[PDB]
């Protein structure tokens, strides 16, 4: 499968192009169309994986998405464009974690530090799904934006991560169904729990940083499924949006940390 | 359509390195569409989850895989359109 290779080789290229010319003003502009070839590539040389079935199931869902999307996007208001970031970056995060669940339901992976690997993009794309819909329902008005505090928050969301990772962990050992469900189901809460105490002004640093971190849990499930196209892009995506949330911060007088914890 | 671990490891701190550097210097007018440019590209992630779907052998394979292909479709196409929106404001006034 050297035609699919060489698609993919193209479509790292032209992702890549497409985001170095997104990062200066002169270029921004044609970056953005670059980068769509790419998607456009990247989808249409999937259709000839080995082994692959359920065509209609395929192409039914890939209408759904992009045509429900597509009518959002193109109708709210520009003023309301972080919040259509969000729910956006939400719905790639949880694509993440289903590629993970699947696998891990399957029992794919023979080995360990592949299996881990699944096992890390998808508690950071689950976190990144319910956090992003969070930030989404606060800016959009379906929750309010204030922040919701609480007795012993803290504690609470921290005693929540540390058992969500627990958990993920012994899956390395014992992979029961059981299991697998309520890591998610966990790190699905934490996601939630981590976005309600931030305000309204706070919200485009922490909408970046789950920005980062479902490009990271995109990369994550590409090297633990083999695919190239999700090994670069993911990976290119976390790293710039690691520092891009960076940049927010410090140009919106603040630190990464004080928003987020 | 796997490459080996130290292959692999080379294209993950090299892309890494990457991104991180192709974003220094970026312009603060530039933030939110850079963000919504490279959560367009995450995007991509639609594509591992046609796979999945592609290779579902059960009912609830197949329902979990067709919500993510989905999902990951959404993320493609809205935050496309969400991207070329944003970046109209590098234009005049027809
Ligand atoms: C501004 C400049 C932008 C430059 C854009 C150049 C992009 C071309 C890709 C367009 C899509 C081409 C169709 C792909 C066919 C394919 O599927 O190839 C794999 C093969 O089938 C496996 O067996
Ligand atoms: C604007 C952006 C572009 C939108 C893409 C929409 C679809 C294009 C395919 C059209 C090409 C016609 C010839 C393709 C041959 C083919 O699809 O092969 C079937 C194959 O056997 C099965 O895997």
């Amino acid at each position: 499968m050297d035609l699919i290779q060489a698609a993919y080789f193209v479509v790292a290229i032209l992702f890549i192009v497409g985001l170095k010319r997104m990062a200066h003003p002169t270029t921004a502009k044609s970056g953005i169309v670059w980068a769509g070839w790419g998607m456009v590539l990247a989808v249409l040389a999937t259709f000839f994986w080995p082994g692959m079935g359920n065509f209609a199931l395929i192409l039914l869902a890939l209408l759904l998405g992009s045509v429900v999307a597509w009518w959002a996007a193109v109708r709210v208001a520009m003023t309301d464009m972080p919040q259509m970031v969000a729910i956006y970056n939400g719905m790639g995060g949880g694509a993440a974690a289903t590629i993970a669940a699947v696998e891990l339901l399957k029992g794919a992976f023979e080995n360990t530090g592949l299996m881990a690997l699944a096992i890390l993009g998808g508690l950071i794309g689950s976190v990144a799904f319910t956090g992003s819909l969070i930030a989404f329902a606060k800016l959009q008005g379906i929750m309010k934006s204030r922040p919701i505090l609480f007795p012993g928050q803290k504690a609470v969301n921290a005693l929540v991560l540390a058992l969500t990772v627990v958990i993920g962990l012994s899956l390395l050992w014992n992979d029961a169904t059981a299991s697998i469900v309520l890591f998610f189901l966990l790190a699905l809460l934490f996601g939630v729990l981590m976005t309600l105490p931030i305000g309204g002004g706070d919200m485009p640093v922490a909408i970046s940083f789950y920005n980062a971190f479902t490009g990271m849990a995109v990369g994550f499930e590409g090297f633990a499924v083999g695919n190239p196209a999700l090994m670069v892009a993911g990976t290119l995506v976390g790293a710039a949006g690691t520092l891009l949330t960076v940049l927010m911060a410090r140009a919106m007088n603040r630190s990464v940390w004080i928003s987020v914890l | 359509m796997e490459f080996g671990f130290w292959s692999a490891l080379y294209i993950f701190v090299l892309t890494c390195f990457l991104g991180y550097e192709l974003i220094t210097r970026v312009p603060v007018i530039l933030h939110t569409p850079l963000m919504s440019g490279s959560n367009f590209i995450h995007g991509v992630v639609v594509v591992g989850a046609m796979v999945v779907l592609g290779h579902a052998e059960t009912g609830l394979e197949k329902l979990i895989g067709f919500l993510g292909v989905i999902l990951g479709a959404a993320n493609a196409a809205g935050g496309y359109a969400v991207t070329v929106r944003m970046l109209e404001m590098f234009e005049r006034k027809p």
